[PDB]
């Protein structure tokens, strides 16, 4: 039954779950449709008397479960806007078995949803013990711009982007059902998802370039594009995405930012080179090439 | 007699299993020019270890009923402190904790210089 | 027996004064106990309702602490272990303190437990023998996640002694520098020409310094080397 | 052992003693220590009667003493900071930073005029 | 305290008037700290602080009379809270520095010399260093206003001045930039007032007075090592020769006669006689041509400086006529 309801879990049949577990337990327990009571409620039977050997036992199944669902209902909880239903289900995750990044995903969330309630105050104590604790401390950093973002300190905001750049840059499993194979990969608008230093990179530049810091927005736009650019080498850098705008408006913004710098010929060769690379950014391609 | 031993001192975080032990012998017709001897143990019973200075300090106790508010008086006789130079032994001039290897086993460099200075 | 409570400060090097009080006076007797009423029988004194029960068994009882460290989870096994493996009742006037009422070898056995950054923790219990101690980490650590780091504390928990360490530096590095200052205080203690020598001979560097000041200080300091002593070998044992 | 030590004292040092302990346990060094230092407090306090007036020392020695004492203070005190703050952690490389702050003082410790 | 508690002073921790004992004022602080998730070291330095601003807002540098003693209780508690590990320093000095106006020199200096922070620990952990400099200038210039209001007030005040000479010199020459700019700042602020314009000796000639008077290294010469105080009276002179160099003109002969010895200021006589009285005299010499060989003078401090220094120092009119000679 551990088993079975970790497939279901890790596939989103939760209505055939919670059935299971209703004719599993006494269906006395028929009205209480919610899951983590039913798992709870759940006992195994037994302290595994003297019989076969096995890799994992049903209470260790259970600790995984409840743990692991716990942190789902919070995270949908969140997204979906009832950051008060939250924090129950996000505060039962780390009441149980926790491997400390679940923890750190965990404060990542908590610190989400206050900020969202609006208590800054108490929302950066839980991202700065996710920074203590973790050794993925990019989404702490994320969140954290958010939230000065929403206040207004936008040199702090950016110096927080400017640390998670850094912290993309940083880099075992178990013969065992653990817990991080029970949790989804990340949707886009969760407070967990953290891009690629390419996408942040940009996005440190935008929210630079409208606070009017040209010159350094500038200098971060150039060492964006090299890195699409100039790499043939190692790794490749992945796209800022097709979500994200395309490569010509990210040659737009940069010779807007570098005129705004005062680099009006290196702007001209930005715009000579994407020309002979290759619409409305062409005409506005000669409209920056003029005030350059 | 009242005899205690006090071990270490300095109130820790978790008070000790043995902050002191302490013995009573009665003194029977001693009289002048006589001596009495008490032997005790300082020495480690447990772990192998034995933390100093450990202070030794008699009393005399005497009693108002014994001859037929509470009621007696102790007197203060001596206090010796015990430290490492009354305790080493200097052999050619003449053991690893079992709870710790308990759950060593459950579970599985230079020499250190002091120095002083004194006027002639 | 009389009962006789000795008191020696520790601060005043003077041995000045060492009080002493007597309490009391205690009887006892074979008629006494054949009646209990002094006795500590085990089951069917399991209901603890006089708290001098309680301070006999943490007073005769083998005492053992325990530091409890997980660094690649978390620990909320602890109070399970307690209520539910070792079906534990909690003290209501003390509600650190655990009691076994697991029939077989634990019963009796006390634990308490002091959580600190929900990873660390610390254990502490009293059992009537070592054999009990032994078996109850038994129990424990085949409950416990993989990479557990039990220890046993000798002289108190790091996090204390620590302190405890750092303030008997912080204390003895003030006095050393005392030293150095209390001593500069000491140390400080044609008409043209007229004026620059005589301001010269103001001036006039002091290159030496009191003696009796200096050995005022060194037995200031000596004190502190002796609690730095103390506090370093309780700490270089661990 | 006899020593000699011309910078404590500005015209002669005495012909110093010095007392030494070598051992591989830093444990027995501080009770070792404890033993020795108690007894030289006595012995000045005992011989503060007398008044052996105990010559007068130079300056440059001092300030030389002092500010090899005033780093490691504002060491120790930053460290004592990070544990009120649980900043690095109170485990463990803090005992063996704090334990090497305390070698460095315990070779030379009092120097007796 | 409005967010995780519904709608900070001592008043709230002890909770109205209760008592007033370290040890459960401490205890109240654990608690509070328990409800609110912070750490205890921050809430107790933040606490003081606040309490800091009130008692220096409640009625110019120092104070005397009763704040010393609320400031002197409030610090015997202080020291109690560090030594049972419930102060983060670096957290006491940022939520200062929020202060910052609130704040008097005095009661910085009683943080000072009662072992609280230093100095060097306050001025190394503010973000704009200008701010900070600016801050000094005005108070250590309000300060030498004062420390003439009495001779039992002005015993504090050079006590407290001295204190922070004997810093800045002792850093800044053995961040240090902060030091070095501040004791320039002195010197052109004192250079301005006597050079360019008129005092009547009622307002910032008892100014630089006074910082000459401190500068004047019986005080300071004691304690601090004449390696590095020979360096600092040495860039002195040279920042009192360089600074604002007008009056370059060439025929400056008659001007001679105005800076003459008697009619130059006697603050400038002393400021001279002083760095000559810590320095010596063939050194001076050999310095003084290399310096007005290298780089560009202010004429009236030189002559007026030479106009001393021949008369000062014993028979250096042939080592004048040396350099003279080989010019």
């Amino acid at each position: 039954v551990g088993l079975q309801a970790a497939l279901w879990l890790s596939a989103d049949r939760l209505g055939d779950l919670a059935l299971l577990l209703e004719t599993l337990n006494g269906s006395q327990s028929g009205a209480s449709k919610d899951l983590l009571l039913l798992l709870k409620t759940w006992s195994p039977p037994a302290e595994e008397l003297d019989a076969p050997l096995t890799l994992q036992d049903a209470q260790g199944l259970k600790d995984v479960l409840l743990t692991a669902f716990a942190y789902r209902q919070g995270l949908q909880e969140l997204i979906t806007g009832n950051p008060d239903k939250a924090l129950s289900s996000l505060h039962e995750a780390a009441s149980g078995l926790c491997p400390r990044p679940v923890l750190v995903q965990v404060y990542t969330a908590l610190g989400s949803c206050h900020r969202k309630m609006g208590n800054p105050q108490r929302a950066l104590l839980y991202l700065v013990a996710a920074l203590k604790e973790g050794s993925a401390w990019g989404p702490p950093l994320l969140e954290a711009s958010r939230l000065y973002q929403q206040l207004g300190d936008t040199t702090a905001e950016l110096e927080s982007l400017e640390l998670l750049v850094e912290a993309l840059n940083v880099p075992a499993p178990q013969f065992l059902i653990e817990v991080e194979l029970l949790l989804p990969p990340p949707d886009l608008a969760s407070p967990l998802h953290c891009g690629t230093q390419s996408q942040t990179k940009h996005i440190l530049a935008s929210r630079c370039l409208q606070t009017g810091r040209a010159g350094d927005a500038a200098e971060h736009y150039l060492d964006l594009l090299a890195l699409l650019l100039d790499s043939s080498e190692p790794r490749f850098s992945p796209p800022p995405s097709p979500p994200g705008p395309c490569m010509p408006e990210v040659f737009l913004e940069a010779a807007v930012a570098l005129i705004q710098a005062g680099r009006a010929q290196d702007a001209l060769t930005l715009c000579e080179e994407l020309l002979s690379r290759t619409p409305l950014w062409v005409s506005a391609t000669h409209l920056l090439q003029g005030q350059a | 007699l009242c005899i205690q031993v006090l071990t270490s001192s300095c109130a820790l975080d978790l008070d000790s299993a043995c902050s002191a032990i302490t013995y009573t012998i009665p003194v029977d017709q001693l009289g002048p020019g006589a001596r009495r001897e008490v032997t005790l143990p300082l020495g480690p019973g447990e772990n192998g270890g034995l933390d100093l200075p450990v202070t030794v300090s008699c009393t005399l106790f005497y009693s108002l009923r014994e001859v037929v508010e509470q009621e007696g008086v102790c007197l203060p006789l001596s206090r010796h402190t015990v430290d490492m130079l009354q305790c080493l032994r200097f052999p050619g001039l003449a053991t690893r904790d079992p709870v710790a290897t308990f759950l060593e086993t459950c579970r599985e460099l230079p020499p250190s210089v002091a120095s002083i200075k004194v006027s002639a | 027996c009389t009962v006789l409570l000795q008191i020696m400060e520790r601060e005043s090097g003077n041995c000045p004064k060492d009080r002493y009080v007597v309490c009391g006076r205690v009887f006892l007797s074979l008629e006494d106990l054949s009646t209990g009423k002094y006795l500590l029988t085990f089951p069917k004194k399991k209901p603890i309702e006089h708290m001098e029960d309680l301070f006999a068994l943490l007073a005769a009882f083998h005492k053992s602490c325990f530091q409890i460290t997980s660094p690649g989870y978390a620990l909320n096994s602890m109070k399970v272990w307690l209520l539910e493996h070792m079906k534990c009742e909690i003290i209501k006037e003390f509600p650190e303190v655990y009691f076994c009422e697991r029939p077989g070898s634990f019963y009796g056995t006390l634990f308490t437990w002091k959580q600190r950054t929900p990873f660390e923790g610390i254990l502490i219990i009293y059992s009537r023998n070592q054999t009990v101690m032994f078996q109850c980490l038994h129990n424990l650590i085949r409950i416990l996640p993989i990479n557990c780091f039990l220890k046993n504390l000798k002289s108190g928990s790091e996090n204390f002694l620590i302190d405890n360490m750092a303030f008997t530096l912080e204390k003895e590095l003030v006095t050393l520098s005392s030293l150095s200052s209390a001593i500069a205080k000491h140390e400080s203690n044609p008409y043209r020409k007229e004026l620059q020598r005589e301001k010269k001979k103001m001036l006039q560097t002091n290159l030496k310094v009191s003696g009796a000041l200096y050995r005022e200080i060194t037995l200031k300091v000596a004190e502190v080397q002796l609690k730095s002593d103390f506090a370093a070998q309780k700490l270089s044992n661990l | 052992r006899e020593v000699a030590m011309t910078d404590l004292c500005p015209a002669g040092p005495i012909q110093a003693v010095e007392i030494q302990v070598e051992s591989s346990s830093l444990a027995d060094i501080c009770r070792a220590h404890h033993a020795v230092v108690g007894r030289m407090q006595t012995m000045v306090t005992e011989q503060a009667t007398q008044g052996s007036s105990a010559p007068d020392l130079r300056v440059q020695y001092l300030r030389q003493i002092h500010a090899n004492h005033e780093t490691l203070l504002r060491e120790v005190q930053t460290l004592r900071d990070r544990l009120c703050t649980e900043d690095e952690a109170s485990s463990c490389a803090t005992a063996q930073r704090l334990l090497q702050v305390y070698r460095q003082l315990r070779h030379p410790s009092l120097i007796l005029l | 305290l409005l967010e995780v508690e519904g709608p900070v002073i001592d008043c709230d921790s002890s909770e109205a008037y209760a008592n007033h004992s370290s040890s459960f004022i401490g205890s109240a602080l654990q608690d509070q700290a328990s409800r609110l998730g912070v750490p205890v070291g921050i809430l107790s330095a933040g606490m003081v602080a606040s309490s800091v601003g009130q008692i220096c807002t409640a009625p110019p540098v120092l104070l005397t009379v009763e704040q010393r003693k609320k400031l002197s209780s409030l610090l015997e508690f202080a020291q109690y809270l560090l030594a049972h590990s419930m102060f983060s320093r670096l957290s006491f000095c940022q939520e200062l520095w929020k202060i910052q106006s609130s704040l008097l020199l005095e009661a910085v200096w009683h943080l000072h010399v009662q072992g609280i922070v230093s100095l060097q620990e306050l001025l190394e952990s503010h973000p704009d260093m200008h701010a900070v400099g600016s801050w000094l200038f005005r108070n250590l210039c309000c300060l030498c206003e004062q420390m003439e209001a009495s001779c039992q007030h002005a015993d504090v005040a050079r006590a407290m001045l001295s204190d922070f000479v004997q810093m800045f010199v002792l850093r800044g020459f053995q961040m240090p930039q902060v030091t070095v700019d501040v004791l320039q700042r002195m010197l052109i602020f004192a250079l301005d007032a006597l050079a360019a314009g008129v005092q009547e000796e009622s307002s910032t000639h008892k100014i630089v007075r006074c910082w000459f008077g401190v500068f004047s290294g019986h005080t300071l010469g004691s304690v601090i090592s004449t390696d590095p105080l020979k360096r600092f009276f040495s860039h002195t002179l040279t920042q009192i020769l360089t600074h604002s160099p007008v009056l370059k003109a060439s025929d400056a002969v008659q001007m001679q006669r105005e800076w003459s010895f008697a009619r130059t200021h006697p603050l400038l006589t002393s400021l001279y006689r002083r760095l000559f009285v810590m320095l010596s005299a063939e050194e001076l010499v050999g310095h003084l041509q290399e310096v007005l060989e290298t780089q560009e003078v202010h004429w009236q401090r030189v002559l007026s400086f030479v106009s001393a220094l021949v008369v000062c120092f014993p028979e250096a009119q042939q080592l004048l006529e040396d350099w003279v000679a080989r010019l």
